[PDB]
């Protein structure tokens, strides 16, 4: 009922690196404080190495097992943003803020960070789990997927679009804003597949898949509050990035077609501003 | 979860293969004593409870200074004297949501049930300790529900209007067009829903002072309506709901239609205007002999003929458009058009279809104007005039908006009382009240209408759930039978309270004497026609209650006669989707759409099992969708036949029928009489 | 025993029991009476006998309710349903 | 394609490495001899023509009626004396394709340029047979130009308005901005451009009756007012163009500039409704210094001190509102918000800028009202009282809302003619005639303040043309002191005319008395500073003619104190875009954006070259984009000293300047006491 | 040396069939003998299957065991356009011209098409063979890729060309020619990672090699010469189409760095016809 449509918006937001020139960002870039611009370096090397799964392993991992022709080539299409579009997207910025040698050590940081890790290893974990003709397994992973696509990556994009509805370093918010709204779609996406293998289910098997969904959730939401503090108690902005996590869990639960789990709170303004016809026949008209 | 909640969640956990419909009564239990005495405020004495509501702007001081305190007591002691306890879990919850007063924080509560009915009553009455007394007695039995507006805003300083409802006529001018959406921002504004007729705007490329081919149509106009109501959408409370309606001969009738297409562009596409469309019989004819029909142009008409093209019949002047070259028409097709309504009532439930013709031929006052169109909810069918609104420092000729004050009557806690008679009187003493009481001052038609008019709308609700109560299954002739006598005994005692009122007053409604009242061809079908039960089981309902038979119509037609009536408008039977639950009643005559109504009040689930729903009585509850629509357009036709205005009545229908069956239930509808046709609902 | 179907003319469900109950009276009908009430007609025995939804099937043996079935049922589960009783 | 077309376009076609300029005018005798001689109505005597004219419901009677029939065959002939030729395609293109009367089914025309200039000369004279020769001479000789409404609608039946602008206040009530919407259609039907004040609107989240975050915020009426504006698209000919002018200091000034955001979701977008800022001193001392500034509540200020937000001197009542309690406000930064403008009109050409304190350091009615808000050229600052429109049948408060009467004198015709005081006086009479000939009747703030205040717009033109052509740099100081003498002389002259209408008529324009021109304040720089030109090439150019002194300033002065000033506002400087094309000239003030013109019409490519552009002055014709904005800056600024109202001044951007560049200019603009900043026009 | 070049060719090339109106071609379709009409919907219906499997399986495999991000990015892309641009263009053409029934019709005899089943059947085989770290398992499928790119469409490519270079369904033809020239790049490409693997081997191991490569032409052209036969006959162009084929197997062999195989030929000359936002500081504020 949904792959063309998908389909459509997805082609028609295809977009290049290139489009975006980004030099002029650093004339907001200089002005940032050490922390500021710490936590950013940070940020976006956990944005770019959780991308970098999703392009090698999560997307192509689903083409693999979905069935369906046109499922496939969506699929493909997603994989084909993440490794040719947004991985160079997020290269080119790194290129543009930071020489070769401080890229190479934040990377070496983020790399060996606990809070990134366990996030990271706890999602490739499911997509390396999915097994040949197995729909619960396929399930799961498309679980772990919609998690970093539509939740996962947003105590990331939180500081992008802190700064971009600031009015500082909007070349690079503005591609990050273009990235962001791809893997909104992605999550939608994948939501509507998982969705139908959860449908297929008995109702035993259905409560069962739940509480899994809901225990990985909560593994990943109490990681996530860590990364979080790790990363924005120096800027003092943890408590608001907090509110857009769980609002953006609640966004990921609704893609599954399951309901929201925190409760409503408002967002950062800053970041906001960032952000059967049957023709009659007569003798119808005579009773 | 709360514990009521839990409660209520239990109806649907079945043991022994029965529902738990016991837990509703545990649940609105639970719901009191944990929450609502504990939110309740509470005063030493009634004395200090009205000087704090007074003095915190929460109460009117004049209304209630016609009583001197020991009567207001009274009244209230006589309210709790019935000692009132809701059957239902949502009941409670509805009210105590929506109408009951809280504070300014919307932290505590500050009136009870009885409280809100004792205020209600004491504004009825107007300085009258026994009528305010009768007025609490009808209400706590729950035998008459004051609209939303008028339960909830009687006695209230921060309120707006008692008014439900506001129809107003759109003249074809851009004075008129700009007064027209100031109009419906002060009205809604005032929390009313409003009607527009933009039958009169002139069509799409027509001609604005010699400069041809200029105007935007009426489509322009449902725009500035829409962003008028979004604007004036009462803060954010409940979004600004309005309704435009058009003739379907009006040539901007497909752009009219196409407003309500998913397909259809944000430049042309409204979302808060609810669209009605005006079909006369004339359609009718040229979709049942598949001749090529014709919209007009209305600007092209009132140049050749002085008169707007809805001021006219179109049964009458078809053929004279038709034959005159200096009207200027475009060809349709007129089943085509039916098709096309079909398929969008099926999509989106729109639009609002008004059969004109058996508006008229019923109606009371086609001397001071027919019905062009109806309201919002399409079940205020009354005379009105177009106001001639000219340029600044320049006077207005004030015409006739419709205003309506709404009423229902619970069918259920009315035919358990065994009466009708005083319900209904006090029904009728409660809308003319609110009706005198209600001045709008930024629309000088609505007022000027409300003065002159008079009119009110008694409706009915529970019939449904009275049936199944009773083991009458909706659809049986029985159904029929007992809609037919009650509604001709509330049309009796309606008009009888009416005549009452003028003879008290000695006045009647303006322009009464040219009314079918008047002349007695209002009457002619009940001294002929007797409208007692022709099922002894639909007769035994009525013991101990006096059925007007045939002389009893012949007397009151004289004493109307002799003393004249009141109310233009006595009878409209409203939807009352929002106050049914309070009164524990079946939305108005409809049949109920589910069994157990399943609703999402936060992050829990609240189940609404239909009033008096049980095992017993569990096939009595048909659902609406399926049941045959034939036979609810035949109950509704029975009903229609006493009430002087509309019904809203809407279509339930299931996604297996096409658009051929919507069409065949609409010309069915057409048929039986059915003045108006409210929603297409698909399950 | 007695199968009997609660059914309404404008269940779909009800319309594909139909013939079920048909063939199962060719096979059946010497051991099995079949009776079927429309609950459009007969609202007071759908509700003495708590008819929630249709088609229900109830196995009656001697007046009294001994098993009970709801939704659409193939004339072998049926079979299987009122041979239980015989 | 056509003869003259493709003679138009051998002007690109280099030859020698020239453009071929002298192709133009063989474009123009083609054009007339094969399109206008063929393709205008002739009659045998001009009785004829005016006899079908005026029958035929094209021209009105009653301005025809003044003359006898050998005073217009006079003024018509001395149009024709001059025997006028259209010097470029384009001029004679744009009068016979937008400004020539045509023929009702467009086939033919009926207008030539000394037919609609006669006209318009016998309508401003008024049964004057010499001052409708001496217009026909103003007009033919081009001198002087009436704005488009004025040279378009001056004596025909179907018409608009004269007025080119209609400036409206919005006081914080419904009903107000009910009225704002009607007034705003009205004034859209009649052709000229509306601009509404919104900074007296609350706030989103304010109160309505005490009930707190009601307001949906100025946000709503600008989509209310982008609908009507909409809807009165004056056929779809010319889009329904409107203006929406907010303080800086309102709390909704970010979502005022969200609206005109690319980004911006369809929910807040507004299309039709141009944005200006307004911006006080007080804003720019809190960029400057980078402290965090405050954006308040307009409706809790207006509770607090009894008075609106934008009635108050924000320089010294800013602090008074910071430090109150119950006045709501908001942090903001004011160098982000500055910032944020300079991305929005980089990005769109949006907000206009004003600078409310350089328009009220020189405003000479500051005791009428202080200039609040510009209109939608962003070069009318006028004195307006808001107008509190109360509900129907209850007396309003009509307060006074601005209205353009414009027009432009050409630089170049008017000093080779060596008649600045000529021109400047009959161009003041024809503006006086077109202001009290103007009776709106649904306008009634606009009506009253048309009476009242007596305001006109006198611009000019062709000032980069007249300094190119007489080699001098638009940046050159030569062209700026050229500039400050010649306005000077216009500020003189204009400033005499008023005084001897008011003289001549014995009254003034109301509240005259406290105005600047009666304390002399006004007249302080002109009695103490010199203005004759101080370069020897520039008071060349004004030999011949009697250049004011210190004196002759003090003898004005002293005849305005003694007589009194006929109009309130005498000189703004608007756009003059098509209509610059008609009387050869380049558009405003400002400087050419390109040297010649790739203008598309049709299926043809057609080529306009600025006027006198050659060889010779090739460079001094610099593109406006080359062009340093901080000495064209230095140039309105010099021309802004001798206008009393606003200047239009669009900024001309090229693609790699940023934002920064963008403010900078802005702040010089405000440094050097611009009042107003019309556009930011990116190359 | 190349990777680079190559995705920057490739996004470069980026397009969509809706770009390209197809209405134009209603006539000279109409216009078309029956047997013309039916050979044609056949062909493209070959190529639409090598397309979905090369798109769902070949390139996404490939991707999968090639090392390098940007190697893996151009893979990932190249992979995008078989299935989300090239196999559903074919459709866009299909939906133009034909009723439903005969496309109906056509998909059901791809299915039951011995020799495009045999092909399929060979080169997925080949695929799905691949074993990780695996370089002569990978290099057999990228021979296999390689020879579906560069000489298996072109029995195909033969007919929209043949009508494109007479004037006839121009806006087919031009799809055709931007998925050739998409096709002419990936085969190329994958050459080069094939001779980059065979590089590395031993004389006898690359001896063995070239024997899989020619083995494996060999066993494809037997069949294609079947294949085109079946389609051709019936049009009167069986042996035109067979020396473009043998044209195009020799290109195949050249992109993997081998020797042409088939002696040169005429081929009909109509086909070779159808080929800033910078912050204020505290200066901007005095003048
Ligand atoms: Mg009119
Ligand atoms: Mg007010
Ligand atoms: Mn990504
Ligand atoms: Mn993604
Ligand atoms: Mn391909
Ligand atoms: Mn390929």
């Amino acid at each position: 009922d949904f792959t063309q449509m998908f389909y459509n918006q997805n082609v028609k937001q295809f977009w290049l690196p290139e489009e975006i020139a980004l030099n002029g960002d650093l004339l907001t870039w200089k002005y940032l404080g050490k922390n500021e611009q710490d936590t950013y370096m940070k940020v976006l090397a956990g944005l770019t190495l959780l991308d970098t799964e999703q392009g090698n392993t999560g997307m192509p991992i689903v083409a693999e097992h979905v069935d369906g022709h046109q499922r496939k080539a969506v699929l493909n299409f997603m994989a084909m943003m993440e490794n040719a579009v947004h991985a160079k997207s997020y290269s080119n910025i790194f290129m543009t803020l930071a020489p070769t040698e401080t890229i190479n050590e934040v990377f070496e940081w983020v790399k060996q960070n606990k809070y990134l890790q366990k996030k990271a290893q706890m999602i490739v974990g499911l997509y390396k789990a999915i097994q040949k003709d197995d729909e619960i397994s396929l399930f799961k992973a498309m679980v772990a997927s919609v998690y970093l696509e539509s939740f996962l990556f947003y105590s990331g994009f939180y500081y992008p679009l802190y700064f971009y509805g600031q009015g500082k370093l909007m070349q690079s918010g503005e591609i990050i804003n273009l990235i962001l709204r791809d893997e909104a779609i992605h999550g939608v996406y994948v939501g509507l597949l998982a969705q139908e293998i959860y449908n297929k289910q008995t109702e035993e098997k259905k409560a069962e898949l739940r509480e899994f969904a809901i225990d990985l959730l909560n593994q990943l939401y109490e990681n996530e509050l860590e990364y979080t503090e790790d990363l924005y108690d120096q800027v003092g902005l943890s408590h608001d990035v907090k509110k857009f996590i769980r609002y953006n869990a609640n966004k990921a639960l609704m893609n599954l077609g399951f309901d929201p789990y925190f409760e409503e709170e408002d967002i950062n303004p800053i970041v906001l501003n960032g952000l059967t016809v049957e023709p009659l026949k007569d003798d119808d008209f005579y009773f | 979860v709360p514990k009521w909640i839990q409660l209520n969640n239990e109806i649907m956990i079945q043991k022994d293969g029965k529902f738990q419909f016991d837990k509703d009564k545990e649940a609105v239990h639970s719901y009191f004593v944990d929450y609502i005495n504990q939110n309740t405020v509470f005063f030493h004495n009634l004395k200090e409870k009205l000087d704090y509501l007074v003095e915190n702007q929460y109460y009117e001081e004049e209304f209630l200074s016609l009583y001197s305190f020991e009567d207001i007591k009274e009244v209230f002691k006589t309210a709790y004297a019935k000692k009132f306890r809701f059957p239902s879990f949502m009941s409670a919850f509805k009210f105590y949501n929506d109408y009951a007063l809280k504070t300014n924080d919307k932290k505590k509560i500050l009136e009870r049930y009885e409280d809100r009915i004792s205020i209600v009553a004491l504004f009825f009455a107007n300085g009258d300790t026994e009528k305010a007394k009768e007025y609490v007695n009808l209400m706590i039995n729950q035998e008459y529900q004051p609209s939303t507006p008028t339960f909830l805003n009687a006695g209230r300083k921060r309120r707006g209007e008692l008014v439900s409802c506001f129809l107003l006529e759109v003249n074809d001018s851009l004075n008129d067009i700009s007064r027209a959406i100031d109009i419906s921002m002060q009205l809604s504004k005032l929390g009313g829903g409003v009607s527009l007729n933009l039958s009169k705007l002139r069509a799409k490329g027509e001609a604005i002072k010699d400069v041809e081919n200029a105007t935007k149509g009426v489509v322009g106009v449902m725009k500035l309506l829409d962003n008028a109501f979004r604007y004036a959408d009462q803060m954010g409370q409940r979004q600004g709901s309005g309704a435009a309606y058009l003739n379907i001969f009006h040539r901007d009738i497909n752009d009219f239609l196409d407003t309500k297409k998913i397909s259809a562009d944000e430049d042309v596409r409204v979302k808060t205007l609810s669209i009605g469309v005006v079909i006369p019989d004339k359609f009718v004819e040229l979709a049942r002999e598949d001749k090529a029909a014709y919209v007009f142009y209305p600007h092209t008409i009132y140049k050749e003929y002085g008169q707007h093209m809805d001021e006219m019949d179109m049964n009458e002047m078809y053929d004279k458009f038709v034959d005159n070259p200096r009207v200027k028409k475009e060809k349709i097709n007129p089943r085509k058009l039916l098709e096309k309504l079909a398929m969008l009532r099926s999509e989106s439930g729109y639009p609002y279809i008004m059969f004109q013709d058996n508006v008229n031929k019923v109606h009371a006052n086609n001397h001071i104007s027919k019905v062009k169109f109806s309201n919002l909810c399409s079940e205020v069918l009354q005379a009105s005039q177009v106001s001639s609104y000219t340029d600044y420092d320049e006077e207005d000729e004030i015409g006739l908006d419709i205003s309506c004050n709404l009423g229902s009557l619970n069918i259920l806690n009315v035919m358990e009382h065994k009466s009708i008679e005083k319900t209904v009187k006090l029904a009728t003493d409660s809308l003319t009240h609110v009706s005198e009481t209600t001045d709008i001052r930024n629309a000088p038609a609505v007022r000027r209408a409300n003065k002159a008019m008079k009119s009110i709308g008694l409706g009915a609700m529970n019939l449904h759930g009275y049936l199944a109560q009773n083991g009458i299954a909706y659809e049986s002739p029985e159904a029929r039978d007992f809609a037919n006598t009650f509604f001709m005994m509330v049309n009796f005692y309606s008009i009888q309270r009416s005549a009452e009122i003028a003879k008290e007053k000695g006045e009647t409604f303006d322009q009464y004497e040219g009314s079918t009242y008047a002349t007695g061809e209002y009457f002619d079908k009940y001294v002929s026609t007797d409208f007692s039960p022709k099922y002894e089981k639909i007769a035994n309902l009525f013991e101990g209650m006096h059925i007007p038979t045939t002389e009893d119509w012949k007397k009151l037609k004289a004493f109307v006669a002799e003393h004249g009536m009141y109310h233009s408008y006595r009878l409209c039977i409203a939807p009352t989707g929002s106050i049914s639950y309070v009164q524990s009643s079946t939305a108005s005559v409809m049949p109920i759409m589910e069994r157990i109504e399943e609703r999402t009040y936060g992050n829990s689930k609240t189940y609404y099992p239909m009033p008096g729903l049980a095992s017993n009585n569990w096939f009595f509850y048909k659902e609406a969708y399926d049941m045959d629509m034939f036979k609810v357009v035949d109950m509704i036709a029975t009903i229609q036949q006493h009430i002087d205005q509309g019904i809203s009545f809407t279509l339930f229908l299931k996604d297996t029928m096409t658009t051929r069956d919507l069409n065949r239930i609409d010309l069915y509808a057409h048929h039986r009489g059915i003045k108006t046709i409210y929603y297409a609902r698909t399950k | 025993v007695v199968l009997a179907d609660f059914w309404a003319p404008w269940c779909g469900p009800c319309k594909m029991i139909a013939p079920v109950l048909e063939e199962l009276d060719q096979e059946m009908g010497d051991k099995l009476k079949i009776v079927k009430i429309d609950v459009d007609e007969n609202q007071e025995t759908a509700g003495k006998y708590g008819v929630m939804s249709i088609p229900t099937l109830l196995v009656l043996k001697d007046g009294e309710v001994v098993e009970t079935s709801v939704g659409f049922k193939p004339k072998e589960a049926l079979q299987e349903l009122v041979n239980k009783h015989l």
